[PDB]
């Protein structure tokens, strides 16, 4: 009966493992450490991984206790790890190693080449903005410009 | 580099060496067995270059001439001859009415010798018609003197047995500077020995006050005819009280090196400070006779007891030598990628310091 938590600990067989690895110098986010809006950018390129907007699950796995989550699940109000009006950049499509401000305005990068992606799309109207780099050492490619998420944050 | 700080083993091609002498930046040994032979040893290769049958008697010094043709060797049985380099018989033969102790070759005047004898003024004999000049002397004429060339040779400078050192020049003679040694506190000191460098014209001199001094060959004819002593560093040995016996100059001109006699202690110091930097460990039970370092490289070698110890830089290149865009090192960084990814008709035809000790023509492959 106790063989649920190792399943789920070791990464069971329902796709991907579960024991994330994101090895990079990652920060900025991850801030509550409990079941609260989270995020995980992935080593792999391509894994979004978040738990704002929250759900209930079947409860009763092995016939153990019954699950707080099985038709009232508990509340949460703190920090949400996300942005509505104008997503600066983003929170969800990004790479591990960006080290990003609290109120999310500067930008540092990892030892290798990185980038960040946002979440807003534009079809009609004035987008006229503008990415003010503080400082550029030498061996440090600034490279700007709009992109696609189906883009490897990790490629050039 | 640095001093000298791996040790290299022995280098006997024949069971017997007495002396040991580069001759301009370590090309070929100079052993003098003492079994009246002339051995010739290859340096920084490893062999062996010519043995030549000088006489019966061994003879005790070594140098050779400034155009590299002639074998100089002062001989234990008063046989002033001129080895050749290249046939090895005697191209010269003369004979001094006193042994040689110091024997070398003006790089600028090869006609004119050097000689040390004993108890008598220094004589320069002339290759080109076997003339002897002596060299005028002051006060006493029977003491231990010895006569060296400066730098570049345009001085002579000798040294007696009561505590006068002269000045004179190697063709004109003309002897117009003096100098005193200081007198101790109460007793006056006598000079065993000097010895010079091949750039800065400072000069060692060893005498029987138990220390060695150093002074410059250009405060003398300066001051005029004799002033007051005043050396840069009295160095000495004060835990032991080791006497010295053979001591040169370093192969860079920054460096001072001195020699034990039974106590294997080979000491080294820099001119810039008189502190010492290292101590050479020796396994005791011979008497060394010569040190010479390389006169370009930092290397030490000492022959003693008919052999050969030389404390060295043994060097091999490292595995990353590879090619230039290729490195096998270590890191534990992310790897940093790259970020910036004629017609003519001529032939090709092209193909311390250096001073004229040059032109030995020995080399025998067979």
């Amino acid at each position: 009966g106790r063989g649920a938590k190792r399943k789920q600990q070791d990464g069971g067989t329902t796709g991907t493992t579960k024991k994330a690895r994101s090895d990079p110098l990652f920060s900025a986010q991850r801030l509550p450490p409990h079941g609260y809006p989270l995020e995980h950018p992935f080593n792999k390129d391509g894994y979004r991984y978040i738990l704002a907007e929250p759900d209930p699950h079947a409860p009763d796995p092995e016939k153990l206790e019954l699950d707080c989550w099985a038709g009232k699940p508990i509340p949460g109000d703190l920090y949400r790890a996300c942005l509505y009006e104008r997503v600066l950049l983003a929170l969800h499509d990004r790479a591990p190693q960006l080290k990003i401000s609290d109120d999310r305005l500067t930008v540092v990068g990892e030892k290798g080449y990185s980038m960040v992606r946002a979440s807003h799309g534009v079809r009609k109207g004035a987008w006229y903005f503008e990415i003010t780099v503080d400082e550029m050492p030498p061996d440090t490619a600034a490279r700007l410009g709009w992109s696609q998420p189906l883009g490897n944050l990790q490629a050039p | 580099q640095n001093y000298p700080e791996e040790a290299d083993g022995t280098l006997d091609c024949i069971s017997m060496a007495l002396t040991c002498t580069f001759n301009r930046w370590g090309t070929l040994l100079a052993v003098g067995c003492n079994d009246g032979r002339i051995v010739i040893w290859d340096f920084l290769t490893r062999g062996i270059a010519k043995i030549i049958s000088a006489h019966i008697h061994p003879v005790c010094s070594l140098c050779w001439s400034r155009d590299g043709h002639k074998l100089v060797s002062a001989s234990t049985d008063n046989i002033v001859s001129q080895w050749d380099v290249l046939s090895g018989d005697c191209d010269q033969r003369f004979r001094f009415p006193s042994p040689i102790l110091k024997v070398q070759y003006h790089p600028r005047d090869q006609n004119k010798v050097l000689v040390c004898p004993m108890k008598s003024a220094p004589v320069m004999l002339t290759l080109s018609d076997s003339k002897h000049v002596v060299l005028p002397v002051d006060d006493d004429s029977d003491l231990n003197v010895v006569a060296s060339f400066d730098r570049r040779g345009e001085y002579i400078y000798t040294g007696n047995a009561k505590g006068k050192i002269l000045v004179l020049k190697t063709d004109s003679q003309d002897l117009v500077a003096s100098f005193r040694v200081t007198t101790g506190t109460s007793n006056t000191t006598a000079i065993k020995s000097i010895e010079f460098a091949r750039k800065g014209s400072c000069f060692l001199i060893n005498t029987a006050d138990r220390i060695i001094r150093v002074y410059d060959g250009r405060e003398i004819l300066t001051c005029g005819r004799d002033g007051e002593p005043e050396p840069m560093q009295k160095l000495q040995d004060l835990v032991n009280r080791t006497p010295w016996k053979k001591c040169c100059f370093s192969g860079d001109g920054e460096y001072i090196v001195a020699g034990s006699a039974r106590q294997h202690a080979l000491y080294i110091w820099e001119k810039s400070i008189g502190n010492l930097v290292k101590i050479l460990h020796g396994t005791r039970g011979e008497l060394l006779l010569d040190v010479a370092w390389h006169p370009v490289r930092p290397i030490i070698a000492s022959i003693s007891s008919g052999v050969v110890s030389i404390w060295a830089q043994n060097q091999v290149e490292n595995w990353s030598a590879f090619a230039p865009d290729f490195k096998e090192l270590d890191e534990n960084v992310e790897y940093e990628e790259r970020e910036s990814e004629e017609d003519e008709e001529v032939d090709v035809t092209s193909v311390d310091e250096e001073l004229e000790d040059s032109k030995a023509l020995l080399y025998l492959p067979i």
